[PDB]
């Protein structure tokens, strides 16, 4: 699992690998690690996924009490305080690490939220397995105040550079794009490699398997 | 938790919610026992059928385990909760004392429960009266009545509900060691005492019968009607 | 029926039974005290019943803190309840921040304490009037009340007792602040033994305390040798 | 009419009128005074009566304008010991907003919570509904003045020309007649609007001593009381 | 109307003033102190013929050298006699010796008058015992007999009459009672008195005796030694 | 406060509850309900109050309240309580299914409600249910059953009875026209209409006001399906051809 | 806590206490809601007695969820305690079952909360007669939820003051084959029979709920639709 | 009407009525007084006799060493209030780990009787109570009332005709500071005669003097050890 994330000029953008194994061997190829918090504010994951997932909803239906009693938007920062107090009262139980960004009235902010409830503010981030060598790419070619096309240049390039490196991430790229007003989430961004075509023919006919009993029950 | 007091004293010692507890158990049904040698007879009397009723829900008299068979008159939701309560306490003695309950260890903490229901707070008596039948290890019939009030008395026959006065006029007079020592007269005396307050006749009545050997079986309307024309 | 309860406020939104309680206090013996500039001087008349109680009972001068006394008028019962009370927060507020109680902040959680009362029917409302009173480098001296309702006013002076209003007319002109502790000693006793009652009342007894620079900031008792002089003072100009 | 327990304790009247909810608005009037403020563009004011009877009391520890937060004061009229109570309230739930939630709370979310205590009352016998009523004023990043009242029914309806008080009927005539000119006297001068008012209906014209002024503008978003000296600079004007 | 706490001019507690009205309906109960045990007589009014007298029992065993007795309502009865039984060897539980007399009725007495209807306990008595009760018993210091109120006061007692038949029958019990008297004088001028309260016929079905010496332990006499006494009256 | 209470569970003078007693005046107002038991199954009826058009239903039922697979219901009197009585018998029936993992015989789910419905006429000084319902239903052992509950707590068997109002002269009407043992799934049908049509004023009814569940026992399980308007107009008419040639 | 009911049965058997909450909801705001074909319209008359009052911040119709919104007729603070509690209730879907909820499921279970003041003490009855609309399987909602907690379903129904006589013009004239743009039209005029005074664009908020959710209409919009 | 029935109602005089219900409890009752001195304090109990046959009473309790009571009033809240002192001067032993002075044992109980006269469905204890003890400063008396205030006296006398024996108070009071073992019951003995009955007299049976002082622990003296202290009469 490979998660970062940027901030731009007009907003942040955050990405994710498809990629979720179990064990050594993998489970779902489709798997979305990026999770809808807000309308104006999205959230990565990493490490256990269905711990992430369920706090993922846990922190939503709270934000949607807010959204909707305030009436305003809801803030990046705000989401933050409430993870870091949820993680502290586990003492590190739950090994969820997630990457909280979005653009509220103040402007674009991104958090990286370790298990344990440490929380830091940084333009760029990155978490999950192969966190090292996505971070090796930020700290490279990372420019302050960069436009668009350039951000989704960078995080893919290092999102990428974990998926050929890190072997619990691949089979796809996913990308997330925040400004002050569109949105943008391309889940099948790029795909760096695809399954050859089988050669062979393995189809059997019908009839060759044994069956033994069989019942048929007719529905409307 | 709801907390009041709801039975208080009164002027010269008399409890309210206890005297009250009795008038509503007079004003139900009519259930009479007697306490014979080798067999104990017990009936309840019923309001009325009219062919729309399922004769088994209707049933007042109730079975709390093999040797007890106890049934009750008057108002029916009370009874309810005591004899789900006393069936488990059977299992309680069979379990630690490995022998069935006699007719006092029921009596008395059936007894024990009446009696905490006119004390304790938020709690209403028990409006209910029963008549608990059984024999012990050596097949000795006993009688054990409970009261609403808490206390138990036994009685060789007695009745409770309406006409539990008048009954028991009825009962002392004809009552003599030869009507215990015949089965039939045992159960004709008590179906006597039933048909003095039943002006209506045919059989209003469900009668059962409960010996040592083959326990309790509920007679059949027309075995309890084979007595009838004996009596007639 | 709106006495009856605790919770009720009657046609023209009043609660009876803060009044019936408030009663209490007009009801009491006189117990006065006066702010100074170096600190604030505490007085009671304690009633004399019979003359076999021992010399010093039903003391109505609590010792609350370090820098704070009370005075406590009204019901006895319900002042001994807020005395423990009030060395809760005491301990309290110096197990966590560490420092003697000022008097602004210990007005303001037995005021919270005395109206929690007043809002249930479940319990009587506090109808006792007590007097605290602190001297520090910072605060100086400060002189607060608590109301039966559990309202908190600052005040210069204090006139509390069967004569409240009749107290404070000689109060209405003092000019103390111009004076200092040991000063205020033969002006307390003189505004109590005129407001005293011969015909009723018969016998009492006199405790006064007070904090200041000369006791550096602790809250004792005034010693009999200071207290004589009362008597050589305020009791002369009786005539 | 009343019928059994609708006038002892909370339960619906006849008519459905919670006869406890309205023998609370007579609640304030206990106090005899009376508290106005209005809200201006860049600022908002606060402009009530301080009543001292009595030459022994502390002006400085009587006060209706207590520090609520930092961007927030605030004004109580009724019973004094219903009024303190809300004081530690109103600070406890912005304090849970600053540590939960994290940031500063607004007057909105400030005011209604508040209700959400209060209609508490309305619908328990054990408990009496307060009879104070909270005027709070504070400077929003998008909304910029932000002026809401709680009231004992629980209503946090928001208000632009605020009255409360034993004259909060008559005082509205004076308010409700600023309807022709600008946003009811919005100015920076807005402090001399809500002296205006007071004035006006009980013919009194307060010293400096008996004026007590909370202000927040844009240029000082914190809360802040007036010296009787800068009253007076105000007074002067007219 | 009123609460389970409510203090009259006097400051009685109406319900313990009740409750000790309960009492004066109640059966009849004579327990007397002589030097050498302590006789219990209780009377059972059994109401019609069918009724099993041997069923009923007023007088039960708490220890073994320590008897009961009791009277009016039975139904709290019940209660105290299993609670007295566990005090009796709650001092078992510690001491290793038997439970004096005086400290039977003394831990008995205290359950008097617990009750409340808010906030006292999740279940607890909404009215204080109606039971008066003659505890009895020889233990170092001799034979002892105790009563008790409702208000949960306990007093020593020689001879003590309670019972619907209490009113008259005390100022019989001071000409009859002396010193010098003999268990057995005790107990046939005990029925005397009996018999004359007595609507009925007294006889040996429907009375109950019980006796506790230093030697012997807590023992009935049935319906045979029942009715030596009834010849001898 | 004992000022305030109005003291539910204390006893009359003549050894009554002054709630219970006023419960059976709530469903005495409400809508009239009836069953019958036959051999084929079981039925039951209802007379809806709300005659108003705009008035939609959106789950096919109204006052059915289908309790499990096994069996349903039919509620008379307040819907608010009666919607709580439904939500609990789905609970202690689902419970059975946890515990056992069988069909639940009828008498098993009465008795574990009225045990419940008894505690507030007992203890908590609240006030009792004022919902007098009814149960269709079929077990392993007696087959079909119809249970009629009371506010207090006290239920029977009954083999054709009714609930709501006027409920005294529909029962004394069933007494003539019921049969012990041969009624059909059919016939039971036709006869439920001739006491709906006296109880309620008018002659005819639409088949809107009514609503008629049956409950039988098809290829070894319990099916239980509502029987639509068309099914319930077209037997209405066949009560309709038998009052013209009984005249 | 008082644990005995407040409310007991009469000796008539109606309840008391909720025989008169009708009382209060006779005289709230009133709300007319009506259900279409391809959605429904909620519009509600919001008074205020004085411009001093300020509109920008309370909303008589506000968003329950996306796909669900609530207008009631009765008292302000008892509303508000629902629309804290019809929020959580959501939740209780939202977490467990990760879909949109029936407005069929959000009601039922708010007439349970409705009963549970009703019956248990020391808490008196919610004096608020709800009107719930939410937009689920392709088919339009609109519920009707009594002080009782016995939730009607309505098609275009009328609460507040002279509710007897708002049923009269929506019988009148009321056609399903309305679209969303049709109903707006006759939510006002039922409104419109009698407003005691004159309606303005802040007079009235409207909401809707269809295919493209829930939301309220700015004064702006209202204006074109208060031509007519 | 309805402010006599409830413990937290006000009167409209702004005092508690159930407070004067709750005296009036102590004023009625047996008498009992207690006496200090330089070195030692000495009470007098009588046990009221309700019959020749039984026991009186019981009117003092031995709650430690250096400290000693007598009650008044009901048995039953008496011996409640005292189970408080039997642990409390136990907890003493445990926390302080010293004798417990008497200053201190009054402000305990006061704040164990203030807790039921503020609540709801709580009466007040009903008990007047009379504690002797001694500490370094000296013996002490200390009264407590059924109400939550704290009384501390030289002498007083708590039950029926306590206003006469209040009146030999006032006499001798100034003779109570030199006093030797003889003297200190002389004057209680003739305080306590004061409240009998002019057809009764002060016997040996019906007096229960405890002594408490500074080489003297508290000791109850029966019918038997009383006899050297009554020849002053």
């Amino acid at each position: 699992t490979t998660i970062a994330g940027v901030v731009y000029k007009d907003g942040i953008v955050l990405g994710a690998d498809t990629r979720a194994t179990e064990g050594m061997v993998v489970a779902d190829k489709n798997c979305s690690k990026i999770h809808f918090i807000s309308p104006n504010i999205y959230c990565c994951g990493a490490g256990t996924a269905a711990d992430t997932d369920m706090t993922t909803q846990l922190i939503s239906s709270n934000l949607e009490l807010h959204s909707l009693s305030t009436g305003r938007l809801p803030r990046v920062v705000t989401a933050n305080r409430m993870l870091k107090q949820m993680l502290f009262r586990y003492q590190g139980y739950i090994g969820a690490a997630l990457v909280l960004g979005g653009v509220d009235v103040t402007g674009p902010h991104l958090y990286s939220i370790y298990p344990h409830g440490s929380t830091d503010k940084l333009p760029y981030v990155t978490m999950g397995s192969g966190s090292l060598a996505a971070m090796a790419v930020f700290e490279d070619k990372f420019r302050p105040d960069m436009e668009e096309e350039e951000a989704k240049n960078l995080v893919s390039e290092a999102i990428a550079a974990g998926i050929f490196n890190d072997l619990g991430s691949g089979s796809n790229i996913d990308l997330c794009v925040i400004s002050k007003n569109k949105l943008d989430f391309l889940r099948p961004y790029t795909v760096p490699n695809k399954k050859g075509t089988r050669l062979g023919r393995y189809r059997c006919e019908k009839g060759t398997t044994a069956v033994l009993t069989e019942k048929i029950t007719p529905l409307e | 938790s709801y907390d009041r007091a709801i039975t208080v004293f009164s002027p010269d010692g008399h409890l309210f919610q206890v005297e009250y507890a009795q008038e509503a158990v007079k004003k139900g049904s009519t259930a009479v026992g007697v306490r014979g040698r080798d067999i104990v007879v017990l009936g309840v009397e019923k309001k009325s059928v009219a062919k729309l009723q399922d004769e088994r829900t209707v049933r007042k008299i109730c079975a709390l385990d093999d040797n007890v068979c106890m049934a009750f008159a008057g108002l029916t939701a009370d009874a309810r909760i005591v004899i789900n309560r006393a069936r488990v306490e059977c299992q309680s003695h069979r379990l630690t004392v490995e022998d069935p309950v006699t007719v006092e260890y029921i009596t008395r903490y059936i007894a024990s429960l009446k009696q905490r229901y006119t004390q304790s707070n938020g709690r209403r008596p028990f409006g209910i009266s029963a008549l608990i039948v059984g024999f012990d290890f050596d097949g000795t019939p006993r009688l054990y009545q409970t009261d609403p009030s808490g206390t138990y008395h036994a009685w060789k026959a007695n009745a409770i509900g309406r006409g539990a006065k008048s009954v028991r006029e009825f009962l002392e007079k004809n009552y003599t060691d030869e009507a215990i020592e015949t089965d039939d007269l045992t159960i004709k005396l008590v179906i006597k005492a039933l048909l003095e307050v039943v002006q209506s006749g045919g059989k209003n009545i469900e009668l059962a019968v409960m010996r040592r050997d083959q326990s309790l079986k509920i007679l059949n309307p027309e075995e309890i009607e084979k007595y009838v024309a004996e009596i007639e | 029926g709106y006495d009856l309860s605790a919770s009720t406020f009657s046609p023209d939104g009043r609660v009876f039974q803060v009044e019936y309680a408030m009663k209490a206090v007009e009801n009491s013996s006189t117990a006065i005290g006066i702010r100074c500039k170096d600190g604030v001087v505490f007085g009671v008349e304690k009633l004399v019943l019979s003359k076999l109680y021992e010399e010093g009972s039903n003391k109505r001068l609590f010792n609350v803190d370090r820098h704070v006394g009370m005075a406590v008028a009204g019901l006895l019962a319900d002042a001994r309840s807020l005395a423990d009370i009030a060395r809760e927060e005491a301990s309290n507020f110096r197990s966590n921040f560490g420092y003697n109680i000022p008097l602004k902040h210990l007005a303001d959680r037995v005021a919270m304490y005395v109206h929690a009362y007043t809002l249930y029917s479940a319990v009587r409302p506090f109808g006792c009037s007590f007097m605290l009173g602190s001297y520090s480098v910072n605060d100086g001296a400060q002189l607060y009340m608590i109301d039966p309702s559990g309202v908190s006013y600052g005040y210069w002076g204090c006139a509390i007792g069967k004569a409240r209003q009749a107290a404070k007319t000689e109060i209405e002109k003092l000019q103390m602040k111009e004076m200092t502790c040991r000063d205020i000693v033969k002006e307390v006793a003189k505004i109590i033994y005129i407001v005293h009652d011969e015909v009723k009342d018969k016998a009492f007894e006199l405790e006064l305390s007070w904090v200041g620079e000369l006791t550096n900031g602790r809250h004792e008792i005034v010693p009999k040798d200071i207290r004589e002089e009362a008597e050589k003072y305020a009791k002369e100009s009786l005539k | 009419s009343s019928a059994g327990f609708d006038r002892h304790i909370t339960i619906f009247s006849p008519e459905g009128r919670l006869y406890q909810v309205e023998y609370a608005f007579k609640a304030i009037n206990q106090g005899g005074l009376t508290s106005v403020a209005v809200r201006g563009k860049d600022c908002a004011v606060i402009v009530t009566q301080k009543k001292v009877p009595d030459k022994l009391l502390d002006s400085s520890t009587v006060t209706h304008l207590f520090k609520i937060t930092e961007n927030i004061g605030c004004v109580m009229t009724g019973m004094t010991a219903d009024s303190r109570s809300q004081v530690q309230r109103a600070r406890y739930e912005a304090a849970n907003w600053k540590y939960k939630y994290g940031y500063e709370i607004p007057v909105d979310m400030l005011c209604k919570r508040i209700a959400d205590i209060s209609q508490v009352y309305t619908q328990n016998a054990e408990m009496r509904p307060l009879g104070c009523c909270m005027i709070l004023i504070g400077i929003d990043e998008e909304q910029g003045p932000q002026v809401y009242k709680c009231d004992p029914a629980g209503y946090y309806c928001g208000f632009k020309a605020t009255a409360a008080g034993v004259k909060q009927t008559e005082s509205t005539s004076f308010l409700e007649k600023k309807v022709k000119k600008k946003f009811d006297w919005t100015f920076e001068q807005t402090v001399e609007t809500a002296i205006t008012c007071l004035s006006t209906v009980l013919s009194i014209d307060f010293k400096p001593s008996e004026i007590e002024v909370g202000v927040v503008t844009v240029e000082n978003p914190k809360f802040r009381i007036l010296t009787e000296a800068e009253i007076d600079a105000h007074l002067v004007a007219l | 109307d009123r609460g389970v706490n409510t203090f009259s001019p006097e400051g009685r507690l109406f319900q313990v003033e009740y409750a000790i009205e309960a009492i004066k309906l109640g059966s009849t109960a004579i327990g007397i102190q002589t030097s050498e045990g302590v006789c219990l007589a209780v009377e059972k009014r059994i109401t019609s013929p069918l009724m099993e007298p041997s069923s009923i029992e007023k007088i039960v065993e708490i220890d073994a050298h320590i008897g009961c007795a009791m009277s009016g309502l039975i139904a709290d009865a019940k209660t105290l006699i299993d609670k007295a039984r566990v005090e009796t060897q709650n001092h078992w539980f510690t001491y290793n010796e038997t439970m004096t007399v005086e400290s039977v009725t003394q831990a008995v007495s205290n359950l008097a008058l617990q009750f409340g209807e808010e906030d006292a306990d999740p279940g607890a008595m909404s009215r204080p015992f109606g039971v008066a009760l003659l505890f009895g018993g020889v233990d170092e210091k001799g034979p002892q007999l105790f009563h008790m109120d409702p208000s949960g006061t306990f007093v020593q007692c020689d001879a003590r009459a309670i019972g619907s038949a209490s009113e008259g029958a005390q100022s019989s019990l001071q000409e009859v009672y002396h010193k010098s008297m003999t268990l057995k004088e005790a107990i046939k001028s005990s029925l005397i008195i009996l018999k004359q309260v007595m609507e009925e016929k007294l006889n040996a079905t429907n009375i109950e005796l019980a006796t506790v010496q230093p030697g012997q332990n807590f023992h009935m006499f049935t319906k045979e030694e029942l009715e030596e006494v009834i010849k001898d009256i | 406060s004992r000022r305030y209470d109005s003291r539910t569970t204390i006893f009359s003078p003549e050894g009554r509850l002054y709630q219970v007693e006023y419960a059976m005046e709530a469903i005495g107002h409400a809508g009239t309900c009836l069953g019958i038991l036959a051999n084929d199954g079981v039925l039951l009826a209802a007379e809806r109050r709300n005659i108003h058009k705009l008035l939609d239903e959106v789950f096919f039922s109204e006052k059915i309240y289908k309790l499990n697979e096994d069996m349903a219901c039919s509620v008379a009197g307040i819907t608010s309580d009666a919607n709580v009585l439904t939500n609990e018998l789905r609970l202690i029936a689902q419970r059975y299914l946890l515990q056992y993992q069988e069909p639940i015989p009828c008498e098993q789910l009465v008795t574990a409600l009225c045990d419940i419905k008894q505690a507030y006429t007992q203890f908590g000084g609240k006030r009792p249910f004022g919902v007098s319902l009814l149960y269709i239903g079929w077990d392993k052992h007696y087959g079909f059953q119809l249970y009629q509950s009371d506010p207090s707590g006290n239920y029977g068997g009954w083999k054709a009875t009714c609930i709501g109002n006027n409920s005294a002269a529909a029962v004394s009407m069933l007494k003539q026209d019921y049969k012990e043992g041969e009624m059909t799934l059919k016939s039971a049908l036709a006869l439920a209409i001739k006491v709906l049509n006296k109880t309620m004023d008018v002659s005819k009814l639409s088949a809107e006001k009514v609503e008629i569940a049956t409950l039988t026992r098809e290829n070894g399980k319990t099916v239980i399906r509502v029987l639509k308007q068309k099914e319930v107009e077209q037997l209405i008419k066949k009560h309709e051809e038998e009052e013209a040639k009984a005249e | 806590g008082y644990s005995f009911s407040l409310t007991t049965f009469s000796p008539s058997g109606k309840l008391v206490q909720i025989e008169y909450a009708l009382a209060a909801v006779a005289g709230g705001a009133p709300s007319v809601g009506i259900k279409a074909a391809n959605g429904v319209v909620l519009a509600t008359e919001k008074k205020q007695k004085s411009i001093l009052y300020d509109e920008r911040s309370v909303h008589k119709v506000e968003p329950i969820t996306k796909h669900i919104g609530l207008v009631y007729s009765g008292m302000g603070p008892d509303y508000r305690v629902l629309v804290h509690r019809a929020r959580k209730l959501a939740q209780q879907y939202y977490l467990v079952y990760q879909e949109p909820i029936p407005t069929a499921q959000l009601v039922q279970r708010v007439a349970s909360v409705m009963q549970e003041y009703t019956q248990s003490g020391g808490v008196r009855p919610f004096g608020v007669s709800l009107l719930i609309c939410g937009w689920n399987e392709g088919r339009p909602y609109l519920f009707q939820s009594d002080p009782s907690g016995a939730y009607f379903a309505w098609k275009a129904t009328a609460m507040g003051k002279n509710y007897v006589n708002g049923k009269t013009f929506l019988e009148k004239r009321y056609n399903e084959d309305l679209e969303l743009e049709d109903a707006i039209h006759t939510a006002i005029l039922t409104l419109k029979e009698s407003f005691e005074g004159q309606m303005t664009e802040d007079n009235i908020e409207v909401g809707i709920c269809n295919e493209a959710g829930f939301r309220r209409l700015t004064p702006t919009e209202v204006k074109d639709y208060l031509a007519a | 009407n309805q402010y006599d029935n409830d413990v937290t109602v006000w009167s409209p005089q702004g005092r508690i009525h159930q407070i004067e219900y709750a005296m009036e409890a102590v004023k009625q009752g047996s008498a009992t007084v207690g006496l200090k001195s330089k070195t030692h304090a000495v009470l007098v109990a009588l046990k009221r006799a309700q019959s020749e046959l039984a026991a009186h009473q019981k009117k003092i309790l031995h709650v430690d060493n250096h400290i000693g009571i007598s009650i008044a009033g009901l048995t039953a809240d008496a011996r409640l209030l005292c189970n408080f002192m039997r642990q409390e001067c136990l907890d003493s032993r445990f926390v302080f780990d010293r004798p417990l002075p008497v200053s201190r044992l009054v402000s305990l109980i006061g704040s164990k009787t203030q807790i039921p006269t503020q609540r709801y469905g709580r009466r007040p204890y009903g008990v007047g109570l009379l504690i002797a003890g001694y500490d370094d400063m000296g013996p002490h008396i200390f009264q407590t009332c059924p109400s939550a205030n704290y009384f501390d006296c030289r002498a007083m006398s708590i039950g029926a005709r306590s206003q006469s024996a209040r009146t030999y108070l006032e006499r001798h009071m100034s003779e109570f500071m030199e006093c030797n073992l003889n003297e200190l019951v002389k004057h209680g003995l003739r305080a306590l005669r004061e409240t009998l009955p002019a057809e009764q007299d002060l016997t040996t049976k019906n007096v229960s003097i405890g002594i408490v002082g500074k080489d003297l622990e508290f000791t109850i003296y029966d019918d038997d050890d009383v006899s050297p202290f009554l020849e002053g009469l």
